[PDB]
């Protein structure tokens, strides 16, 4: 089992998300911070979501760098399934 | 104002932390409204598994979630949960500090001490004390 | 909605060449579900009791009618976002539309607030409501004081605390008339006990009296309820009764503790200059004795000291204005003490006191309107009063800037 | 609508907006309005002038229009003047039948009292000797206990909640001031002990399991000192919190959110007990039985059911109003339930075969406080419009009207005598009310001619610092504790 | 704007008048999805006609096909009066009474040994 042996080797590893920050919004839900090794999997999940898309808007944005737009978020999130909107207002 | 702080603390806490995200092998100097929307994500994502997980255990008659709790709310939010002992032993993986406190002194009121006055018998004792 | 937005987005989304009545199909549809959300984001803001309809009360009235609260962003698969909203988009219409990335993380996170705690307190006592913090607030007969006696008695203790005899007693006092909220209706009587107190106070020069009674003037004045305008024409020559006045006590030694009391007496002055304020009466007329104080012949010189610390805590440009044209004479004054001939009176060490304060606000004045280039001997086109060390201390000033 | 009655301005911009059949097809509001009937109670006087003008073959589709679609209620009287009309309509299907209010209603505290079921006199299901212990030390607190009138004011003392950057949206107090809760618009419930006595949990089975038989061992020993707070916080809603209630043992905290659960909350282990899952909607209020075992919860849905902390599923369901089921009390002898709702109608409910056996109907807007007299016999209750509106219910005519306060009248409660009712609003204001001289003078005609007593009602005001009274408690020896959340 | 101050008016024609600035952002922005998920909708449903206009019709036809599904309403009144006659004259049989916490069976409580992971 893999996922319970990395579990394990997180009291230390700080994420990126602080524990205060990730504790916060799952506090609002109803999630207590029993375990803080169980926070940092879940801030290290948020975190490989927000990469994982901002490693595929780098290729649409290659293919026309050095700038985040919003044209290359939608056709990023296209193949997620997730239509983004442009504010226009 | 401490009153607007109370979400500000952690909405900016979540702000420097998308900023930190999108510097990691990638960007400078984004465009606005492209960062408060990707931490409006971040905080419906953080906000969706706080609500999944919680009824996937009580689903299960218990309060508290445990580790197969998160494992199946991330697998049905599509996530791949294999991927992520390698993300979390990067080289570039950074930490955001936490918001500071609004009450630093914590105890900085000398006061006002004055007493008189006693109880009517339809007062109890732990009741504050009639002013001066 | 206007119409002439709404072709407006259908163009630029590859909808060309719309009707008119296909355009006002559009806005009369989108205008009712903004308006049908409204009324039921109402609902929300009347059962949270708060009367403001906060942006959460739009996230829950739109989950309320099946719709994400997702804004700026619609999953059409509709799982990694569910109902959960993520609060909006903090934007806005003067916005800068493009930050640099290293800006937001730079920049010092909120303080959170302190969590939710239970006070108690008292509405009413047996049916009268206590002007504590947490409330809003033929012979002719006999007349009664219109004081209540616990109002004579707390005046008493307040006042023979306040003369200083122990110094705990004095700074509880001092708090007590800072936030005592119904100090009102003993003002008149306080504001008579300090003007009378220093009037007969520097027949004898009793310092500590004096630095009590001051203090007693600064207690009165951050208290936020009284009123104190009506009072201020008493206790302007009471605050300032010993300024520049001289010391009929020991002048030289305690001449520290008079002039750190002086120190107080101009951040009250600067204070009431800040507030009370009307046209033409209050600043102005302080700011022409100070001015007539300076240019005396044969000035005293524990005076020659006080109404320089009084022209010099007045602000930013009184400095910039009124401490200017007059360097030569504040020099000249200072060759004459360095002359002699004898000690007859503590002109050396008001002499001192005076060319230091002058220094050092001249310093800040520089420092505030001109580059720092040439700070070794180009004071000296200034008499050479400061010179090198008022370029050190412009430079002090410079690395507290850096700080920041 | 230009001609319509001033109070009637709510109920016309929901109809500006319906202008379409879909529109209204999805309403449910009315949906039900177009089905019912309304009740109309005119006199005879007035009656058979408006049949000389309707049977007439002239007019013949507006007297077409009133036999369908709205009933009349004929009483054999004087013709009402307009202000008393107008203190006694204003909701949808106004003014209901007397038919509806000639039942027979059990209005007595039980243990002669004639009006009140005789020998039952159920005594809280199975009494405990612990709760026999509470009575004992309840009627100490009786002994101190101040005849309040309109001469002996009682105190207020406010126990405002000062942060509270998370929105306040419910609070209860037990029937001893020993404990006060806390519902949160941040999901959370929070009990706060006021006595000197820190709130404890009970010790872990590994250790109620070690100690030993006797030697004391009953109500002290199992509380663990290592968990004793001032405040303990209990999460598990997954949204604001709208309703709390405590239960009569001083256990059993009840909750109600907008994720459409009630949830009971152990305050022995503090932890969730049970999560009742009968709405899908917003339940805005709930009550535990003044006798501990039953409770009721309305919400959204428009219902209002009667659970009983033993079955996942309700006993009772009272489904007889049109809007949100605001409020819901239950009588000092827990046989009837009163339910203020957003269609400004008032309703009580028997517990037994859940018929509606008075309808009280006269406020302009949506009831958001009800209470009953401690006698049984009274009801007064509080909407939007500022009115305080105190029914009878034996005879179901609310006797009394009172119209001090400007909003939403928030909450309401009359001593534990019955001298005094206590009545706070979003004015920021805690108004006493007597409630001897208000009830003194207390058919054939369905009115009483009420007077406007109010000024002579009052006997004062006082004004709170920018905090709205959500809540007013009596203590049993009648000081008034009341909690706002500063904003 | 000309978008936004028509929104802060079919808010004071509803009665609000204290409200979030964040109010009006929002609401157009759930203005705008609801526009652009209509006419998305409405040229899938013209290009199932065969027509290069996207005319009235379609619009009517995407307006009450995405209100059967998005908008729902609670049950209706015939609907609830049904389930209650059901349920008020249903004896609602019978559990377990007198267990000290009375409580439903355990199935439907929240009562379990709640497990955790072994810290190592």
């Amino acid at each position: 089992t893999p996922l319970v042996d990395f579990l394990m080797q997180l009291e230390d590893y700080t994420p990126t998300i602080p524990d205060a920050v990730t504790g916060y919004y799952l506090n609002r839900a109803g999630f207590e911070a029993s375990d803080p090794r169980i926070i940092r999997l879940i801030s290290l999940a948020a975190q490989k979501f927000i990469s994982d898309i901002a490693n595929d808007a780098l290729q649409h944005c290659k293919m026309k760098k050095y700038t985040l737009t919003m044209e290359d978020l939608t056709p990023a999130l296209s193949e997620y399934g997730i239509n983004v909107k442009k504010p226009h207002y | 104002n401490p009153a607007d702080n109370y979400h500000l603390a952690r909405r900016r806490t979540l702000q420097v932390v998308v900023s930190s995200l999108l510097t990691e092998a990638g960007f400078e100097s984004a465009e606005k409204a492209s960062v408060e929307t990707l931490t409006e994500m971040l905080q419906s994502y953080i906000s969706e598994i706080g609500r999944s997980a919680k009824s996937y255990c009580e689903h299960t008659a218990r309060t508290q979630p445990t580790l197969s709790d998160i494992v199946v709310t991330l697998v049905e939010m599509g996530f791949n949960v294999d991927t992520l002992p390698a993300y979390a032993k990067r080289s570039q993986r950074m930490v955001i500090t936490a918001p500071p406190v609004t009450n630093q002194p914590v105890t900085p009121k000398a006061l006002t001490a004055g007493q008189n006055r006693p109880h009517p018998p339809h007062i109890p004792s732990h009741f504050p004390e009639f002013p001066d | 909605l206007p119409s002439e937005s709404m072709k407006v987005v259908a163009e630029s989304m590859g909808i060309a060449q719309i009707q008119e009545e296909t355009c006002q199909l559009l806005t009369d549809e989108v205008s009712y579900r903004i308006k049908e959300i409204a009324q039921d984001a109402l609902k929300f803001m009347h059962m949270g009791k708060r009367q403001k309809l906060t942006t959460s009360d739009i996230d829950y009235a739109l989950k309320l009618k099946n719709v994400e609260p997702l804004y700026g962003f619609h999953a059409q698969e509709f799982i990694p976002f569910r109902f959960a909203s993520g609060g909006g988009r903090e934007l806005y219409f003067y916005e800068e539309k493009e930050v640099d990335l290293s800006d937001i993380i730079n920049t010092p996170l909120p303080r959170v607030p302190l969590d939710v705690c239970l006070k108690a307190h008292w509405l009413s006592i047996e049916g009268c409501q206590p002007a504590i913090p947490e409330n809003p607030p033929r012979l002719k007969p006999r007349s009664i004081h219109e004081l209540s006696v616990e109002q004579q008695l707390y005046y008493k203790e307040i006042t023979e605390a306040c003369v200083g005899s122990c110094e705990a007693k004095r700074a509880e006092a001092l708090q007590s008339i800072a936030t005592d909220p119904g100090l009102y209706q003993m003002l008149p009587r306080f504001s008579t006990f300090i003007s009378e107190g220093v009037r007969v106070n520097v027949v004898q020069n009793n310092l500590a009296l004096l630095i009590y009674l001051m203090r007693m003037v600064k207690a009165l004045m951050d208290n936020p309820t009284l009123y104190l305008e009506k009072y201020v024409h008493e206790l302007i020559p009471a605050v300032m009764t010993c300024i520049v006045s001289r010391q009929l006590c020991l002048r030289p030694d305690v001449d520290n503790h008079w002039a750190l009391r002086d120190f107080a007496a101009r951040l009250v002055a600067q204070i009431c200059k800040h507030f009370s304020t009307t046209t033409n009466n209050i600043q102005s007329r302080i700011t022409k004795t100070f001015t007539k104080s300076w240019v005396d012949e044969k000035t005293p010189w524990t005076t020659r000291y006080g109404s320089i610390a009084g022209l010099a805590e007045l602000g930013h440009d009184v400095i910039k204005t009124l401490i200017l044209p007059r360097l030569q004479q504040e020099g000249e004054r200072i060759r004459s003490v360095l002359d002699g001939p004898v000690l007859s009176n503590i002109d050396r060490i008001g002499a001192d006191h005076v060319q230091s304060l002058l220094l050092k606000h001249c310093a800040p004045v520089l420092a505030k309107l001109r580059p720092p280039p040439d700070n070794q001997d180009a004071y000296r086109a200034e008499f050479g009063s400061l010179g090198p060390l008022l370029c050190s201390q412009v430079v002090k000033a410079r690395a507290q800037a850096a700080l920041q | 609508h230009g001609d319509q009655e001033c109070y009637y301005q709510d109920d016309l911009r929901v109809l500006s907006s319906l202008t379409k059949k879909e529109h209204m097809k999805g309403n449910e509001t009315m949906l039900d309005f177009r089905t019912s009937k309304f009740v109309l109670r005119i006199s005879r006087d007035s009656y058979q002038l408006l049949k000389r003008h309707l049977q007439e073959k002239q007019n013949n589709q507006i007297w077409n229009i009133v036999q369908e679609h709205l009933y009349i209620d004929i009483f054999d009287g004087m013709p009402r003047s307009k202000q008393q009309i107008d203190a006694m309509v204003g909701s949808l299907a106004g003014e209901a039948k007397r038919e509806a209010n000639k039942s027979k209603v059990f209005f007595g505290l039980l243990k002669q009292d004639p009006n009140a079921p005789p020998q039952n006199r159920i005594p809280l299901p199975e009494l405990k000797d612990s709760d026999k212990l509470d009575k004992i030390m309840n009627m100490k607190e009786t002994t101190k206990r101040v005849r309040l009138g309109p001469d002996c004011l009682p105190s207020i003392c406010f126990y405002t909640f000062l942060n509270a950057y998370q929105g306040l949206t419910a609070v209860d107090v037990t029937d001893d001031s020993s404990l006060i809760a806390g519902g949160f618009a941040d999901s959370t419930v929070r009990v706060w002990s006021v006595t000197p006595k820190k709130l404890r949990s009970v010790k872990q089975a590994s250790d109620l399991s070690l100690i030993d038989k006797e030697s004391d061992d009953v109500l002290e020993r199992i509380m663990d000192e290592k968990t004793a707070s001032e405040l303990k916080i209990l999460y598990g809603h997954s949204g604001p919190v709208y309703g709390a209630s405590f239960s009569p043992d001083r256990n059993y905290l009840l909750s109600s959110s907008e994720d459409g659960t009630v949830r009971l909350w152990s305050l022995q282990t503090f932890t969730c007990l049970v999560g009742y899952k009968g709405h899908n909607y917003p339940v805005w209020d709930t009550q535990f039985s003044p006798y501990g075992y039953y409770f009721v919860s309305g919400g959204h849905d428009r219902v209002a059911r009667l659970w009983a902390t033993d079955h996942y599923q309700p006993l009772r369901i009272f489904a007889g109003h049109l809007a949100d089921v605001n409020c819901t009390r239950f009588h000092p002898n827990s046989n009837y339930v009163a339910t203020g709702s957003a269609d400004r109608t008032v309703r009580l409910w028997d517990v037994l075969n859940g018929n509606c056996v008075r309808i009280f109907t006269g406020h302009k807007g949506p009831i958001h406080s009800l209470t009953f007299s401690p006698n049984g016999r009274f009801l007064a209750t509080g909407a939007t419009d500022g009115r305080v509106l105190l029914w009878d219910i034996g005879h179901g005519l609310m006797v009394g009207e009172l119209k001090g306060h400007t909003d939403t009248v928030c909450s309401l409660r009359f001593s534990r005598d019955g001298e005094i009712l206590a009545s706070g609003s979003m004015d920021n204001t805690v108004r006493l009310w007597d409630a001897i001289k208000a009830f003194e003078d207390l058919t054939a005609t369905g009115h009483i001619n009420l007077p406007e007593n109010s000024q002579e009602l009052l006997l004062g005001t006082y004004m709170t610092k920018s905090t709205p009274v959500v809540h007013l408690h009596f203590t049993r020896r009648n000081l008034v504790l009341a909690a706002g959340a500063y904003s | 704007p000309k978008d936004a101050q028509m929104m802060a008016q079919i808010l004071k024609d509803m009665g609000i008048t204290e409200y979030e600035p964040r109010v009006i952002n929002q609401m157009l922005e759930f203005a705008f999805r609801y526009v652009t998920t209509i006419l998305d909708d409405a040229k899938i449903y013209s290009s199932h006609a065969k027509k290069a206009t996207v005319d009235a019709d379609d619009v009517r036809l995407a307006i009450q096909c995405r209100a059967d599904q998005s908008f729902t309403s609670p049950p209706p009144r015939d609907f609830l009066l049904d389930i209650a006659r059901q349920r008020n004259q249903t004896p609602l049989p019978l559990i377990k009474p007198y267990s000290g916490p009375r409580l439903p069976p355990d199935r439907y409580c929240l009562t379990a040994p709640n497990y955790r992971l072994k810290s190592l």
